[PDB]
């Protein structure tokens, strides 16, 4: 499970700030999807840089359930076992 | 996407380079599969990555009976997983250790099917195919599979056209495929000397010698495969009518 | 005959996990040099070290002004000393890394400077000549020497043409397809086909899939173009390359 | 490269020297011996590269030789030598 520490540090009814374990590894870059889970509409993809190790997601409607994925994506062989966690706001 | 999850590792078949091999079965589908397993650690630390990841594009593309096929590649934190075919029959490399050489009958067999994958990479325009003992394989039905990735040394293999440092084109490959006959059948590789400036010479100015069991059949494909020239080397084409396979085979 | 007692290592000039470079002058002489360290082992275990005593033998029949010199090597049981020119300026590389562009005077100068030694090296049987920034030093008059001594968000695969990558028949065109690499690197300030992964570069150069933002002049993405091409008989020779309009008019 | 090169045995006829492992890929060795000061040239024997012992027979007794071992890199030639002073 690369990134490993996927957790919620902030949120808010607009806005929520994801935050997850440095990989200790070159990372390009973070690929980050997030929808009504249970297998609701489409998700939503937006990148992250490979330094950086939070991400922000703003525009949901609170009360639903979502399933953030978070990819990290290397360079030479593509993304590693993504992680993802449900949450409720 | 694969995953280590999606395995059933077992027995293990060896001990690369950069790591060692398992055998193991696709959780759900049952398959068996060779899934190598080489540690990122000893890859970075002698930068070797790109190597290895541009012959997985290059023969993700290749899909041939004699070549081992590579049907994806997964990775964690320290290990990178390449999925491979099995090979029931082991490496070639493990024969001529038990046997030190082959008969005639099987070296015309194996140049048969290499000159037909040789064949089939140049219609890809793919050349340079390092097709050494240690980069065969033995499939089910004895059928030799190239399995090229990665884990003297490849010197003994080069043509004269690549240690002087010229251009080289699709002709690589008749030099090591005559090379490589000329080890099946005397167990060395006959470009064999004890320092690299002596090793340069003898493939520089192709000093070789047939030892008193090689045959005249075998002996004329090894010099017609052996020379100097490009130009003057067969083309693969000739090398499978020859008198001397179309025999044994 | 050489051996490690016969300089004065200075400071560094530079230090990897590959190996290490230090600054030297000879003792009889005082003789400014550049000792260059590599460890066999990373060459052994890499399978480089041929390709290493190769270059060394090749790059000592062989002089030009836009050429670094092999004066001479020795080893010891780990390591292999390598005896190089010296540079005061540098390498491209940090200087690119700094000023991130380039005059279109500078780029089109040693676009000439890296022409010229193809051309004497394309001659010489010689193909193939790794010009990366990295491989890229700068003398004391500011002139360029091609330095390919081993080893030193993408790699290597962004100069490498399609026949490279795809394993395919290459020649003496290669050299073009990264002078037009490189090229675009100094005006820009990156490869064209730089991307996040390895495989998306990948397919960039197997098609060829790049843009000129606006303030490219029309010189430059004239013979740019005229480089990167797909096929490798289409592109241009280094003699027309040197009659360009754009450099003849930038360059010095 | 050899760095150690002491006489285990010996014997009135012959001698058998032993080195270490300079923790790098060697050729081979080439020995040469003979009685330390000067009296004519030397002579040279090769031993394989894995080996690391050798033994030089026809020696006299009572003459202080000096044995030289030189390694040979497959790329970068020969190593510095190891001189030892024995006598027989
Ligand atoms: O590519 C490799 N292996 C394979 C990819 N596909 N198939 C293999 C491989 N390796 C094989 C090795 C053996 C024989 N040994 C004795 C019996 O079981 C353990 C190994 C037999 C079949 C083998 N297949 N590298 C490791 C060193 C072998
Ligand atoms: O071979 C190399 N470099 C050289 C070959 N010839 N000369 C060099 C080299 N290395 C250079 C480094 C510098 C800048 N440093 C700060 C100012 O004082 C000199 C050192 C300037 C010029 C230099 N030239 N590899 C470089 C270390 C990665």
């Amino acid at each position: 499970s690369v990134p490993t520490k996927l957790e919620v540090v902030a949120a808010t009814p607009t806005s929520l700030l994801i935050s997850w374990d440095a990989p200790a590894v070159t990372v390009v870059h973070y690929v980050i999807t997030y929808g009504e889970t249970g297998g609701n509409s489409p998700v939503q993809e937006f990148t992250v840089p490979g330094s950086k190790s939070t991400a922000t997601i703003s525009g949901l409607k609170p009360g639903v359930d979502y399933t953030i994925t978070v990819y990290a994506i290397d360079f030479y062989w593509g993304s590693y076992s993504p992680i993802s966690i449900n949450y409720r706001t | 996407q694969w995953a280590l999850e999606d395995f059933e590792i077992g027995r293990p078949l060896g001990k690369g380079k950069f790591g060692n091999v398992y055998l193991a079965r696709e959780k759900q589908s049952k398959f068996i599969l060779a899934l190598k397993v080489l540690f990122k650690a000893q890859l970075e630390k002698a930068g070797v990555e790109h190597q290895l990841r541009r012959e997985v594009e290059i023969q993700s593309h290749l899909r041939h009976p004699n070549i081992l096929r590579l049907y994806g590649y997964f990775h964690d934190a320290t290990r990178v997983y390449l999925i491979l075919e099995y090979a029931p029959l082991g490496t070639v490399y493990r024969e001529l250790q038990k046997l030190s050489k082959f008969d005639e009958q099987r070296t015309a067999t194996y140049i048969t099917e290499l000159a037909n994958a040789l064949s089939y990479c140049h219609s890809k325009r793919v050349i340079h195919r390092d097709i050494k003992p240690e980069n065969l394989l033995l499939g089910s039905a004895g059928e030799l599979k190239i399995a090229d990735f990665g884990w003297c040394g490849t010197l003994d293999y080069l043509p004269p056209e690549m240690i002087e440092g010229r251009m080289h084109d699709e002709k690589v490959d008749l030099w090591s495929l005559g090379v490589l006959c000329y080890e099946f059948l005397v167990g060395k590789p006959p470009f064999e000397a004890n320092t690299y400036q002596e090793t340069y010479k003898r493939i520089s100015r192709v000093e070789f010698t047939f030892p008193d069991f090689v045959t005249e059949g075998a002996r004329d494909l090894i010099s017609r495969l052996l020379k100097h020239n490009p130009s003057q080397r067969p083309m693969l084409r000739e090398v499978l009518e020859h008198p001397w396979i179309t025999a044994n085979s």
